[PDB]
């Protein structure tokens, strides 16, 4: 779709080596996605 | 006894020692400015002996007037470390007290007292140059109260 | 002016911005994906990546356009695109006492081509940019860090990057240097929930998924 | 055996205006490159600012350019108040531009005599700071802060000004145009000084524009062009004053520049203290800023918008501005990012002096040692804008 | 104060203290709050 | 302003100029340390009718 | 789209060779870098260190994060090699200030609740 | 009661001078010189 | 009132003092505990309470603009007195 | 544990570690190490000090706000022991002195003060105390020095019974006078040695190891009422060790037998300074002496740690000594001393 | 409109170049130099003779903060948070409860100073005039620990300063 010398690539992209971020906190923790729930106060 | 000779010769070495503190300007943010204004006409910090100084090697007390960054605190170590003895440090602004405004940062030391032993805590985001000069008779009057040759005395 | 809080709209110049910015879409159908002007009068134009240089160098040097300086050169990091990183930047025209805000994205993997060659300002910005998001600007004369300490990892102005980082330092008695540690707070920031459960203005209202 | 000396060192130096690392090597006597290493008073303010609310983010602006403060806040409440669509009532804009001059001369007089101070003039630098003291003393007179006020706001200014104070403000004005009298009578003409700033540091008009300068660095170059002119904030185009223009885009032409912006100042503060129209200091809409404290404590409303106002904040409409003012060391401006909350998406901070001491290679080109001080007194620098 | 004297409050502090820093006098900061987490207390009597 | 008149003139010659009607010390030319209490002015939407905040 | 645009590398083997030679480059500064921080750790510690840097990435595929990870590389070693490191820089990549953490499930659970 | 806030007098305040106000003094260079002359001529003398 | 703990320890006014086995209390040692002795509690306690003829008073705290925000106190219930939820002084209607 | 002494925190600065630690002698040598052990984990540190306030700054940093807490104490005064002792769960003896002064002997710091300590900190409670005395400590020594180590160790267990008594033998570190004072004869010409240092045997240990086996035993349930014995991986004779020590540093070694008796009359000289002796005629009969070998006594290996060999640390120590002609030299362009084994 | 600082052109005739040739060579802008110091010696200095005189200050100074009360000795903080909510560096820390009497009062109120910017924010947010900043500015600290105040030191320094403040607020109230 334009001159960029497209280079295959695998789809599972993996950007924790470049994320400076300290080992111990990418296979330990345990992220949540969810919406959150409305506040029953309001 | 020969204590009142230790405790006369304590008393003149620490009043030519507060007579003649000579600090370091170690401006790194907005205090830089205030301590400049000790400096300038209307305190005049030269009238009571604290002269503008240079190189460590004739310094006798640090002024920390700034945040200290992680960038920079091996610098302030260094500096620190090669100022003969006595030396006193000066922590001045919440910045250098205990990081301020920016305690929560990725980059901020928290308190410049992580990193060299501090001897007055002046607060104030910046101190006025009138807080500043006060943190300065304080030290003087903390000098004043050593004891050096006494403790030698009863060693 | 019965109006006396609310910000004057001018017109006028909403109209020459509108012009300019049908202007350089019609010259550059290669690169312009979007232009817009704001309500407070401020063109944008959205390009693919690949038009940077020559969408700079054309309104640095159309005799209609005249950008000569670079006022700023900025990324900005959103999470839920693929394209997390929006390159933004700002010129200023002399010349037609106007100002024009040039976008494009990239990602974490994808090398945005330097504008030194159009701007020797964009030498700092580049490298900050760099610094602060990762992004990797190709064919830069000097690329490397410029704000933050020496050695450190990650970057940290994207969101992702916790506000107190990851490592503290401090001077250690024992090894004589400052040494670096996993951040402790003895005070953690207190993170407040602060965004009201109604919605504050109607205009800007997405529709529902 | 080239062994150019790498002296890639100099932040404990007085002169290092600050924190700065120069890594610098030298052809013998004369510089071949100039290195600048930034980030010393690197303190994450852009970061910060996404965890603080609108009014919240406000003081972080008092100490980025910590010689300009209430420019800086000025800038910062234009972008803001452009963001909401609001407009600040005529009496806070008129404070705002006077307390935008007294801030220009602050900033020019430690400019000028810091750059004096660092070439051998120690004495100028004293004289001007006794002003400098009065001037501080105005500002905490209108804020309870001599240096950082976060005294002007998005929607106007905090409070009123103190009975009494334009009369001190006049009175000092009328005799400070004598002291910058005394501040030429020793450095314009004298054949030392201008040894050290004569063809020192010149940089072509064309060159100044593409290296992102602004300012005196693009004025001393020649260029006529001035935001204050250009493109007018607040009520700067009912205010008359000229614009210096220099000729040889050299250290000396700048130095000129900025005494005679002093005095524009002072022409500006003049116009500024006849005509300071009577009227609130705030934009009258209890939704951006806070109402009386006498409503406050009478009125449910007002009770309500003053506790939302202090914890939530404003919520701002989604979008993004760049808004740049005419600092006093160039062009100051900032790309506030708006999602629509109470906090700012992104806040990227312009400062003049990062793309002014990313020049400095360029500039020092062919000098010597003792020619890269006054370069970098002469692009006068504040490393927390520089380094943010 | 001679000619302006400040109003009289019972809570007013009737001697004025310089800046104890640096003296037995000096304040050392402190939890002000109670514990938060009560602990279960074994009974004295044993069960055998 | 204690400075006698001949060092007043000294002075004068030196600088080249007359330093005594534009003194850099302050005195009693400055505004009193006490001001009567102000009357600050309300602003335009202060308004008991006509005043829809859907308007402004 | 269905591809993407490399950085440097085309190819797993040319990013492998420029990995081989900032390994090359970092393995020659080693004792150079020992001799002129004063570092009192020995070459051989040094450049066991540089080989267990490398070693923390060899799990990497995507040439283009291997080519970012060899464009930070060599800014680390030019910062190394033009002395703006310091030495409390050089000696970061040694936690030897950092007591050794628990790694086995029982010490862990002794001293606290992380996994 | 009317309002009361800082206000400039009811005519305006008085001028400020801003412009550069550096005075001529001195002698021409032909008196310096001729000064100079006759200074070493009586000397010599 | 300030009392002591067993420990000698000054009970402050929010009731905080560490036990005698807490090992913090070597903080103020050879220092002083610093406790303010006016308590607000004791102190707002002494007050009388007003004898206002309305079953709804009025309360700005004093000194109008300089009190706290006015609040209006219902004097309908004549076991109770209707105090201000703001400084706590007081009202109650005369004499039941 | 009483509620407030539960471990919180990852280990760090800002961590609770549950120790409350009185560490007498904690502005010297060794104290300036075991104080940052401390409060690296986030310890509560009580140091006593006699010295001038100013001397006790470099322990300020060492420990989060609040958790070093400095206070006045007299050696001669029981009340001021149990006052600097009274809060704490751990109590670590540092204080001695290599000389004898007109106030304090041997007898003083190494019998009557510690027997003090351990009976205050027995009547107060402690749960833990760390004694240090000598490893070559004897009760028929030729040294004063060491005759009062074991007087006080006796004296220390009598009071404190459950106390740990740890025995290191001749401590190297930065501020040592073991390494620095050997490296200091090069001011009187040659190296003047015993028997030419060929008889004497020394076990040098490295003083991180020390501390960190003080901060093990405390953590240890398994050290009350144990003795242990901090030696060094290897021994050296006198001669190699010196020999070794100056050519790190890089100076001329020439040795020359000065005799026992003499080399006592050149101590004894020493003794008349007023400030810090250089050398006294018990550091001369300590030197001259070979280290003790203990083999019934747990050592640093019994508390986890791998004792440290002198020809690693010993550049961090002497290249302070080293003329700006050798400052700048690998570690390794000396190789290690000869080492006696047993 | 603007003005040219620097474009000015020499005369160049007999009577300049001779006026030029004197001051090179005879040092008068050096002796006008000279001058002006010499002028600036014989002028009285701006220098105040601390501490025994003070700088001049205004109601609205900035400086240690206090816990302010009703005159019937009760506290005027009523525990809202808005403080806290507002506080730009997160420098204050509120822990609330109902009081014995059924009160609304805080239980924990501190103050780091050393994270504290002095930006008066917390007094502006604060609806009952309980927390202000203070006129005092000499109170530095040999230890960092003497900076993180407590609830007590708060009312203290109100109780201590309360009669200086009260006048403050009394001078500066009507502009708020
Ligand atoms: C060469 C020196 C020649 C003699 C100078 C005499 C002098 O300056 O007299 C002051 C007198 C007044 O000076 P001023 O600056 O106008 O005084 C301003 C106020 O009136 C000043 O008003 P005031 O109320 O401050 O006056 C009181 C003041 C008055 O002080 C004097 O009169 C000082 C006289 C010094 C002789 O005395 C004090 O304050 C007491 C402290 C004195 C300090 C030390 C004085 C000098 C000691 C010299 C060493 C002694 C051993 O000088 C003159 O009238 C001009 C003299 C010019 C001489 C040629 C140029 C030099
Ligand atoms: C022009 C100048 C001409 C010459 C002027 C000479 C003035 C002489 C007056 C006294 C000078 C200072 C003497 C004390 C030195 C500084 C000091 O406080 O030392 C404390 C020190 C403290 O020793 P210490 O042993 O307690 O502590 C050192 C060890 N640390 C730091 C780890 C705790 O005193 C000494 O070292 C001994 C001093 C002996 C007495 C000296 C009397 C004066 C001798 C000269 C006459
Ligand atoms: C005969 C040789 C005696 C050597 C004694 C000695 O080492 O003194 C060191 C010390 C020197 O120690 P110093 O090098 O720490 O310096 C001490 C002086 N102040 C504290 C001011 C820095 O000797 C002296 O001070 C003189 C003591 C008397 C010397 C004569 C003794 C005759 C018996
Ligand atoms: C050392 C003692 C002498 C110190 C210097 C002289 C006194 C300085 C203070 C008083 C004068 C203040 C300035 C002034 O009046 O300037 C007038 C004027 C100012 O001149 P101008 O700079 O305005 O130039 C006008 C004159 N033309 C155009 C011709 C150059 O300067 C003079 O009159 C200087 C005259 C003396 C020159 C120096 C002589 C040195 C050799 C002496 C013997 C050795
Ligand atoms: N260092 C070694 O090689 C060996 C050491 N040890 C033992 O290790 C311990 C620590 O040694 P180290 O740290 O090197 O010694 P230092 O001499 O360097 O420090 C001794 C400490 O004891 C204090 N002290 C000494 N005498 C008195 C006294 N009379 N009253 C009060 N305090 C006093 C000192 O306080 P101040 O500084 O104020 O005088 C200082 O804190 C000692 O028990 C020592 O005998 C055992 C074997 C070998
Ligand atoms: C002086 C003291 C020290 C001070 C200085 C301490 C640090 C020095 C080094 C700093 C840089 C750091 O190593 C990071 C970089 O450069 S990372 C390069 C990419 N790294 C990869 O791993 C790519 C994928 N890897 C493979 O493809 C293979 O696994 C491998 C190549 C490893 C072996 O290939 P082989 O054919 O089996
Ligand atoms: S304490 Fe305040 S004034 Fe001082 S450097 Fe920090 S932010 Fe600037
Ligand atoms: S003055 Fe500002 S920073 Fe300090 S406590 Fe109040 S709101 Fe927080
Ligand atoms: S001090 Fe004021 S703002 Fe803060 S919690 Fe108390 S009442 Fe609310
Ligand atoms: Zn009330």
């Amino acid at each position: 779709t334009q001159d960029t010398q497209l280079i295959a690539v695998d789809e599972k992209l993996d950007i924790t080596t470049l994320t400076g971020v300290p080992e111990e906190h990418i296979k330990t923790r345990k992220v949540r996605i969810f919406v959150p729930a409305r506040n029953n106060m309001q | 006894r020969g204590e009142y000779v230790v405790a006369k010769l304590d008393d003149l070495v620490n009043w030519a020692r507060r007579s003649s503190l000579w600090p370091m300007t170690f401006g790194l943010a907005c205090c830089a400015v205030e301590m400049m204004h000790m400096a300038a006409p209307r305190y005049d910090m030269d009238r009571f002996g604290v002269v503008f100084r240079a190189s460590p090697r004739q310094s006798d007390v640090m002024i920390v007037a700034g945040t200290l960054t992680n960038k920079m605190a091996p610098a302030l170590r260094k500096v620190y470390d090669q100022m003969p003895e006595p030396r006193y440090v000066v922590s001045m602004g919440s910045c250098a007290n205990g990081g301020g405004y920016y305690h929560y940062s990725y980059s901020v030391v928290r308190g410049c007292d992580r990193i060299v032993p501090v001897d007055i805590y002046v607060p104030g985001c910046p101190p006025t140059a009138e807080a500043l000069l006060y943190g300065i008779l304080q030290l003087q009057r903390k000098i004043k109260r050593e004891k050096r040759l006494r403790i030698w005395y009863r060693r | 002016d019965t109006r006396p809080t609310i910000r004057p709209r001018n017109d006028v110049v909403h109209k020459q911005l509108s012009a300019f910015g049908q202007y350089v879409a019609e010259i550059l159908p290669k690169y312009v994906q979007q232009v817009q002007v704001s309500c407070f009068n401020e063109l944008e134009i959205f390009i693919h990546p690949d038009g940077v240089i020559p969408v700079l160098t054309f309104l640095r040097d159309h005799t209609n356009a005249q950008f000569k300086s670079l006022a700023d050169l900025t990324a900005v990091d959103v999470p839920t695109r693929q394209n997390r990183f929006e390159i933004v930047y700002n010129l200023l025209s002399l010349r037609f006492n106007s100002r024009i805000r040039v976008k494009t994205y990239t990602d974490e993997l994808t090398p945005i081509e330097s504008s030194v060659t159009v701007y020797k300002a964009a030498n700092w910005y580049e490298r900050e940019i760099w610094d602060m998001f990762g992004v990797f600007f190709a064919n830069h004369p000097d690329l490397r860090r410029i704000l933050t300490d020496y050695g450190f990892e990650g970057h940290p102005f994207r969101k992702d990057f916790p506000l107190s980082g990851y490592v503290e330092l401090r001077y250690d008695d024992e090894v004589k240097r400052v040494v670096a540690e996993p951040v402790e707070l003895a005070q953690e920031f207190r993170k407040f929930d602060l965004n009201s459960p109604w919605e504050a203005f109607p205009a800007y209202r997405q529709p529902p998924e | 055996l080239v062994s150019n000396l790498t002296l890639n060192f100099g932040p404990q130096h007085p002169a290092a205006h600050g924190v700065l690392r120069l890594v610098m090597e030298l052809s013998g006597e004369m510089v071949r490159k100039c290195d600048p290493h930034i980030g010393l008073l690197h303190r994450g303010t852009e970061k910060l600012i996404e965890y603080k609310t609108y009014l919240q983010a406000l003081p972080y602006f008092d100490r980025l350019d910590y010689v300009s403060m209430m420019c800086n806040e000025q800038a910062y409440s234009l972008a803001v108040e452009k963001l909401l669509n609001i407009q600040p009532p005529p009496r806070a804009q008129w404070i705002r531009v006077l307390f935008g001059e007294i801030t220009r001369l602050l900033n020019h007089i430690m400019a000028v005599t810091t750059h004096a101070l660092d070439i051998g003039a120690m004495t100028p630098f004293f004289w001007m700071f006794e002003e400098r003291e009065k001037m501080f003393e105005f500002y905490e007179r209108v804020s309870g802060a001599r240096m950082h006020a976060a005294y002007i706001r998005p929607g106007g200014v905090h409070q009123d000004l103190p009975l009494g104070l334009l009369d001190d403000i006049y009175e000092f004005s009328k005799n400070f145009s004598f002291r910058i009298d005394e501040l030429e009578e020793m450095l314009t003409n004298n054949r030392i000084w201008r040894n050290r700033t004569v063809d020192i540091g010149v940089v072509t008009a064309e060159d100044a524009l593409n290296y992102g300068f602004s300012g005196v660095m693009l004025r001393g170059s020649g260029i006529q062009w001035d935001l204050r002119k250009t493109q007018p904030y607040d009520v700067y185009d009912q205010v008359e004053f000229d614009v210096p223009i220099g000729s040889r885009g050299d250290c000396y032409d700048r130095y000129l520049c900025r005494v005679e912006e002093m005095r524009q100042s002072l022409r500006i503060i003049s116009q500024c203290l006849n005509k300071m129209p009577p009227g609130e200091i705030k934009v009258d809409d209890a939704k951006v800023s806070p109402p009386k404290r006498a409503e406050m404590k009478t009125s449910m409303e007002s009770l309500i918008h003053h506790f939302k106002l202090y914890t939530e904040g404003y919520q701002v409409p989604p979008g993004a501005t760049y808004t740049a003012i005419e600092a006093p060391k160039g062009e100051f401006g900032v790309y506030l990012v708006s999602d629509g909350s109470s906090r700012p998406y992104r806040c990227k901070i312009k400062a003049p002096g990062f793309a002014h001491l990313a020049g400095l290679d360029k500039m020092s080109k062919g000098h010597m040692l003792a020619d890269v001080v006054a370069i970098i007194g002469t692009q006068d620098i504040v490393f927390g804008e520089v380094d943010r | 104060p001679t000619t302006k004297p400040p109003t009289a409050r019972k809570y007013i502090w009737t001697n004025h203290k310089f800046n104890v820093s640096g003296t037995p006098q000096q304040y050392v900061p402190y939890s002000t709050t109670r514990k938060k987490i009560q602990e279960w207390v074994p009974p004295s009597t044993p069960y055998k | 302003a204690s400075a006698t008149r001949v060092i007043q003139l000294l002075r004068n010659w030196a600088s080249g100029r007359d330093l005594q009607a534009k003194l850099q010390l302050r005195y009693q030319e400055i505004s009193k340390r006490t001001q009567p209490p102000p009357k600050l002015p309300v602003g335009p939407s202060h308004k008991l009718s006509n005043n829809y905040y859907c308007t402004r | 789209g269905t591809s993407v645009k490399p950085i440097f590398s085309r190819d797993m083997n040319e990013a492998k060779r420029r990995v081989r030679e900032l390994y090359r480059a970092w393995y020659r500064e080693v004792p150079n870098t020992v001799h002129l921080f004063q570092l009192d750790i020995s070459v051989k510690q040094g450049r066991d260190k540089v080989r267990e840097m490398f070693m923390k990435n060899a799990h990497v595929t995507d040439p283009r994060v291997v080519d970012l990870l060899v464009i930070k590389g060599k800014m680390e070693l030019e910062e190394t090699i033009n002395v703006w490191k310091q030495r409390t820089h050089i000696m970061r990549f040694f936690h030897e200030t950092e007591a050794p953490r628990p790694t086995d499930f029982l010490s862990k659970f002794y001293v606290g609740h992380d996994p | 009661s009317k309002v009361k806030q800082d206000m400039p007098p009811p005519g305006g305040y008085g001028p400020i001078d801003y412009k550069r106000n550096l005075p001529r003094r001195g002698l021409s260079g032909y008196s310096m010189f001729a000064v100079g002359i006759g200074t070493l001529l009586f000397g010599y003398w | 009132g300030v009392r002591t703990s067993p420990t000698g320890e000054k009970v402050t006014h929010t009731g905080q003092a560490y036990d005698d086995g807490d090992y913090r209390r070597v903080r103020f040692s050879d220092r002083q505990k610093e406790v303010n002795e006016n308590f607000a509690i004791d102190l707002i306690a002494e007050q009388p309470v007003s004898e206002v003829g309305s079953r709804v008073i009025s309360c700005d705290g004093g000194g109008g603009a300089l009190g706290h925000p006015r609040v209006y106190i219902n004097l309908d219930k004549e076991t109770k007195t209707g105090t201000c939820g703001y400084c706590g002084l007081q009202f109650r209607q005369p004499h039941h | 544990l009483h509620h407030a002494l539960i471990p919180h925190g990852k280990g760090g600065r800002s961590s609770v570690s549950g120790i409350v630690a009185t560490v007498f002698g904690a502005t010297g040598f060794l104290g300036r190490y075991v104080v940052n052990h401390l409060g690296r984990m986030g310890s509560q540190v009580i140091v006593p000090y006699r010295c001038e306030p100013y001397d006790t700054m470099h322990l300020r940093p060492m420990g989060d706000l609040g958790q070093i807490i400095f206070m006045e104490w007299n050696g001669k005064d029981k009340d001021s022991i149990r006052k600097v002792v009274e809060h704490s769960n751990v109590v670590i003896n540092l204080v001695g002195r290599e000389w004898e002064t007109k106030n304090f002997d041997f007898e003083d710091v190494f019998v009557k003060i510690p027997h003090a300590i351990a009976q205050v900190s027995k009547e107060a409670g402690v749960e833990k105390l760390i004694h240090i005395s000598h490893l070559n400590a004897d009760i028929k020594s030729p040294s004063r020095y060491l005759r009062s180590k074991a007087v006080g160790e006796k004296e220390v267990r009598a009071a404190f019974p459950e106390a740990t008594i740890i025995k290191p033998s001749d401590i190297f570190g930065r501020e040592d006078r073991f390494l620095n004072y050997f490296a200091s004869m090069r001011w009187f010409g040659g190296v003047p040695l015993i028997s030419l240092g060929k008889e004497t045997v020394k076990q040098p240990v490295y003083i991180v190891d020390v501390s960190k086996g003080i901060i093990n035993a405390i953590k240890d349930p398994d050290a009350k009422g144990k003795t242990f014995a901090f030696v060094g991986p290897n021994r050296y004779l006198l001669f190699d060790l010196v020999q070794y020590i100056f050519a790190v540093a890089y100076r001329p070694f020439l040795p020359y037998p000065l005799p026992h008796f003499a080399y006592r009359w050149v101590g004894r000289l020493f003794e008349v300074s007023p400030f810090e002796p250089w050398t006294t005629r018990d550091k001369v009969e300590r030197v001259h002496m070979s280290d003790m070998t203990l083999p019934h006594l747990p050592g640093l290996e019994d508390l986890g740690i791998q004792a440290t060999p002198l020809e690693l640390k010993a550049i961090e120590v002497l290249r302070r000594h080293r003329t700006y002609r050798w400052l700048t030299s690998e570690m390794e362009d000396v190789k290690p001393a000869k080492t006696v084994n047993i | 409109t603007y003005k040219f600082v620097n474009m000015r052109e020499p005369s160049m005739d007999m009577k300049s170049v001779t006026d030029r040739a004197a001051q090179t060579l005879l040092w008068t802008e050096l002796v006008r130099g000279l001058g002006m110091t010499l002028s600036y010696l014989f002028r009285e200095p701006a220098t105040i003779n601390y501490p025994f005189e003070k700088g001049p200050l205004s109601p609205r100074f900035r400086g240690e903060h206090a816990l302010r009360r009703y005159p019937s000795g009760e506290e005027r903080c009523i525990a809202c948070k808005l403080c806290e909510a507002v506080c730009p560096a997160q420098a204050i820390t509120i822990e609330a409860e109902p009081r014995a009497d059924g009160s609304r009062r805080t239980t924990r109120y501190d103050i780091d100073m050393t994270k504290c910017i002095y930006c008066g924010f917390c007094q502006e947010a604060c609806p009952v005039d309980a927390i202000v900043e203070g006129p005092n500015f000499e109170f530095s600290t040999e230890t960092h620990e003497e900076l993180l105040y407590n609830k007590e030191k708060l009312l203290n320094n109100g109780d201590k300063w309360e009669a200086e403040i009260a006048a403050n607020i009394q001078a500066d109230y009507l502009y708020r």
